[PDB]
């Protein structure tokens, strides 16, 4: 299913996210998993693309939880 | 953004 597709890609993305955000990795990975599979495969191939997506999700999350 | 702060926390599986 698409859900297991995302979950499987999440399994590869999570440790890369956790290496820079060990506390928020679960939440940041889940946010990123909204993206389509082709984009997720791109993030797994390009560490600087994943990093920028992590930073974006960080800023979206902070705005959500602050103001 | 396209990212939602309402997204589910990702949980890894284990054996």
């Amino acid at each position: 299913s698409p859900e297991e597709q995302k979950q499987m890609l999440g399994e590869a993305i999570y440790p890369k996210v956790a290496a820079s955000q060990p506390e928020l990795a679960g939440k940041l990975t889940g946010m990123i998993l909204e993206l389509p599979v082709t984009e997720l495969l791109h993030l797994l191939e390009e560490s600087e693309a994943l990093d920028a997506k992590v930073n974006e999700a960080l800023e979206v999350l902070k705005e959500y939880q602050q103001n | 953004s396209t990212l939602s702060p309402n997204a589910s926390v990702f949980k890894p599986s284990r054996s």
